[PDB]
RNA sequence: AAACUGCGAAUGGCUCAUUAAAUCAGUUAUGGUUCCUUUGGUCGCUCGUACUUGGAUAACUGUGGUAAUUCUAGAGCUAAUACAUGCCGACGGGCGCUGACCCCCUUCGCGGGGGGGAUGCGUGCAUUUAUCAGUGGUGACUCUAGAUAACCUCGGGCCGAUCGCACGCCGGCGGCGACGACCCAUUCGAACGUCUGCCCUAUCAACUUUCGAUGGUAGUCGCCGUGCCUACCAUGGUGACCACGGGUGACGGGGAAUCAGGGUUCGAUUCCGGAGAGGGAGCCUGAGAAACGGCUACCACAUCCAAGGAAGGCAGCAGGCGCGCAAAUU
RNA sequence: CUCUCGGCCGAAGCGUUUACUUUGAAAAAA
């Protein structure tokens, strides 16, 4: 219903979900509470990391990965997957003989949380390394700016 | 003779490697050995830096966690109802992590008619064996006259656990890994994961 | 490999040991111990290398086996025991005592020591953790767990070790103001004050020194050894003050220290 | 032969030194123990004593 | 002496066939894992025959087989820090659930509130699950501790049936060691990752995806993180910034030759890292090996043989043959 | 370059992001 598209029970699993309340609770407001936590960088969580119902076990802001290690950035190229998207990152390599440089390139397989709604390619994102989520994915979709095209 | 490394894949671009080495031992994997339902067996497997590892292939019983009501109670796994990885393995009985089982809820019976001094489960007519009646019916002191009337308040259930009660079989869901830890462990399902997996149940036929 | 290596080459020795290149292809190999293997002076290397009492390794084994060297107040009788900062090594049919602080320039030193100072020994604290039904435990850079410490005691402080009973006296806090010796670096063996201490969070912490005559310099935080609280060190120092001398001033004391001489 | 598995005055000496033992490390257990059960006291009640200087003003 | 037990034999030595984002170098990460040993901690913290337990087995004696092997069979004895089983003591209790009963205050009384309590149950530290509250910490834990309910694998988890030397103090109380030992920390590592980097080729321009290719969910396996693998889905992932394929008279670095400055070429070779023991493959033991001076197969060679069988692995040091322009002492 | 605190002097923030340059610390021995 929403969340549980899937063939098994999508649930937050720090949070329990079946506490037994009283009559002024069962009247008042089904509230469910939700885990967030803080990622210790200076990134702040989004409003929609602390009110949403999305369930996602590789978000940095609502599951279980810690960010450490390099903290990069890089910009988007395809969002085609579920929750994973793609990032290039452009630098110039420099060429001692000739003393000049070269453009090069790298693309990067980086998940997506899906606090981080609204974005359109091509533009700045910050990455953070993590654990392995899946065979090439090893970073995670910290903070989304906007391309200057934009208003 | 399993081996879970990376090496043998492609690349993301999709080009072969080409192995710079032969098959490594801590690169092993080991045969699933599927726990079945039955009396109990295990062997025990030796794994890194010589420690133990209790593959069970037969389980029981298992302590299960009514999570609403803070009993722990050790119950008769009865079946395998749902598996949401493959539906082969519910034909197999296979109990493996996060599979819904059938418990016997004996135990948790016994522990909310003594707690709370309500009846559970019985049938409308009502046949009351005297050996109950002690429990159901006591002779209460001054101070516990009023503490089991405190505790009978809040005594509720909801309504999907007693139908479960009615039949004396629970639904639960496993929790502990069994061919890695020998036990079958979980916790009773309730509320919305219980309506959420039991019209699963009934959409699968 | 296959599991663990037990050689060592001698090329690929410390480079503080001075182990010279025509004496052999192997170098000591230190055991394991309380301290890492390129941070120690093996008790071979100070016995037959810098005292000169032995001549060989075989003699080393005839001292270490008469029970004549006690390192930290217990009798070693492993020629390969890695001795580390700090440690204190009692050779008692003789009469002396030595401590192991690096000096000027990057390596240990023959640092002879009175009896009277080698009853106790600073360690810096690793890591503060609770356990065991609540208990709190320290773990210095021996390896030295002192459970219930001072409550005031944090991280890369110093305490003080009475060496025949295991516990803390009293220790010293990381602050500014306090008197530091560097550990680890080019800047190894150097004693200053500690100016300032610039936190990189995910990072290391920088800690800005002065030395005693104007020299500042930096180091990352984990090469920082507290030493006296204020100007004082709580331990002796070596012949130069952890003052680290220029190569022409350094040549300059040479050529007018041999004016001294007739 | 020499006879094994005998109550020698030896062998019984044994059992009483390591059971001296236990008794020498349920005797640090008391003692340390009741230090830090002082030394925490002094080191909170500084920390309240810091409190109503900071609270108050 | 022997033999049992323990430990090592996984290092060192040799070679460079593989291998082209692989190895490797610098840089980080394990807050995603194991670690014999060493060093420090801990080891009456558990409320429930011991002044010492049980059965074998070598060496040895004695009888044999086979052409033959570091092949072994049967018979008779005997040990343990091998293999096993197994208490007492601390031990008086304490703490949580229960809870007949008793007592006290108030109320005319009902009623309300507060103490003591026999009875039974469970109690440590590791294990596995669930729930609660928020001593010490980090840049950030689903961390570290705490509380509660239970579990705890017969292919069992700790809680010592062990040896030595000086000898004792008032039948007890002993001092120094040696072996052990679950768990924690450390040391020595290992593994798996992050970022950046390599020679020639387009007469290699599209590749990957039935048979995992890229990603999502649930699990299986594994020391653990992950298509590692399985089920169900989504249709993705890389490509002139040269992917993919082929080649290399390619193991990579530290380095070496030459050189005004720029460069060019070599780096099998004594240090670091990788790989491999004729070619592939699979295991046992162990902290650590997919180990070859370990085992089991197959393919290739090849030794003895009484023709039934038995044993092999010099890219260790010497030495021999072959190869070659080309390289030392059994 | 400035805002909320501690003893005028330190925290914390920056500003649009970089390339460049200078310093630092880290870079095995041979």
């Amino acid at each position: 219903a929403d969340i549980q598209t899937e063939r098994a029970y999508q649930k937050q699993p720090t949070i329990f979900q079946n506490k037994k309340r009283v009559l002024l609770g069962e009247t008042g407001k089904e509230k469910l509470p939700r885990y967030y936590k803080n990622i210790g960088l200076g990134f702040k969580t989004p409003k929609e990391a602390i009110e949403g119902t999305y369930i996602d076990k590789k978000c940095p802001f609502t599951g279980n990965v810690s960010i450490r290690g390099r903290i990069l950035s890089g910009v988007v190229t395809k969002m085609k997957m579920q929750r994973t998207i793609v990032i290039r990152r452009d630098y110039l390599h420099y060429i001692r003989k000739y003393n000049r440089f070269e453009k090069r390139h790298k693309n990067m397989s980086v998940h997506l949380s899906p606090c981080f709604r609204d974005v359109q390619i091509g533009d700045i994102v910050t990455v953070g390394e993590c654990r392995p989520l899946s065979k090439t994915v090893r970073f995670n979709v910290l903070k989304v700016t906007k391309a200057a095209g934009t208003k | 003779g399993i081996s879970r490394d990376n090496w043998h894949k492609r690349r993301k671009t999709g080009g072969k490697r080409k192995p710079y080495h032969k098959k490594r031992k801590y690169e092993l994997g080991r045969p699933a050995a599927n726990t079945k339902i039955g009396p109990r067996r295990i062997h025990t497997v030796r794994v890194r830096g010589g420690n133990k590892k209790y593959r069970a292939l037969r389980l029981d019983v298992g302590n299960f966690s009514w999570g609403s009501e803070c009993c722990t109670r050790k119950t008769r796994i009865i079946d395998v109802v749902y598996n949401a990885s493959n539906n082969e393995l519910v034909r197999t009985k296979t109990l493996v992590k996060n599979c819904i089982v059938l418990i016997d809820s004996t135990p948790y019976r016994q522990w909310y008619e003594s707690h709370y001094a309500l009846p559970l489960g019985r049938k409308k007519g009502a046949k009351l064996t005297p050996e109950e009646e002690e429990i159901l019916n006591k002779k209460r002191s001054k101070k516990i006259q009023k503490k089991y009337d405190e505790r009978k308040k809040n005594a509720k259930i909801s309504s999907l656990l007693e139908e479960q009660f009615q039949q004396g079989k629970l639904l639960a869901c496993i929790a502990s890994r069994p061919g890695q830890c020998g036990r079958a462990d979980g916790y009773v399902l309730e509320g919305k994961e219980l309506e959420f997996y039991l019209r699963k149940i009934k959409a699968r036929k | 490999a296959r599991g663990p290596k037990k050689h060592l080459k001698r090329v690929a020795a410390p480079k503080h040991w001075m182990l010279d290149k025509l004496t052999g292809v192997f170098a000591p190999r230190p055991s394991t111990g309380p301290h890492k293997l390129r941070e120690c002076l093996p008790l071979i290397i100070f016995l037959r290398n810098r005292l000169k009492y032995a001549l060989t390794g075989d003699e080393v084994k005839k001292i270490c086996m008469q029970r004549f060297i006690k390192i930290d107040g217990k009798v070693r009788t492993d020629i390969t025991y890695p001795a580390g900062f700090m440690d204190v090594i009692s050779i008692d049919k003789t009469g002396e005592n030595f401590r192991l602080i690096y000096d000027t320039k990057g390596r240990f030193a023959v640092h002879r020591i009175t009896p009277e100072e080698a009853k106790y020994k600073l360690c810096k604290v690793r890591k503060i953790f609770v356990g065991t039904k609540g208990i709190p435990h320290l773990v210095t850079h021996d390896a030295r767990t002192i459970r219930y410490p001072d409550p005031l005691i944090k991280v890369n402080d110093t305490i003080q070790i009475d060496l025949e009973t295991g516990k803390i006296t009293d220790f010293i806090k990381f602050d500014t103001g306090n008197l530091c010796m560097v550990t680890g670096g080019a800047n190894l063996g150097r004693i200053g004050v500690i100016t300032n201490r610039e936190r990189h969070p995910g990072s290391f912490d920088v800690v800005h020194v002065k030395d005693a005559n104007g020299n500042s310099f930096a180091t990352r935080l984990s090469n920082i050894f507290v030493i006296g609280k204020g100007n004082k060190p709580w331990i002796s120092l070596p012949r130069g003050k952890g003052i680290r001398l220029t190569i022409a001033e350094e040549r300059d004391k040479r050529l007018a220290a041999k004016q001294s001489s007739g | 032969p020499k006879i094994q598995r005998l109550v020698t005055p030896r062998v019984l000496q044994h059992k009483r030194r390591r059971i001296a033992l236990k008794k020498q490390r349920t005797k640090k257990n008391k003692e340390e123990a009741a230090e830090y059960a002082k030394l925490l006291a002094k080191r909170m009640k500084e920390a309240k004593e810091k409190r109503q200087e900071q609270i108050a003003k």
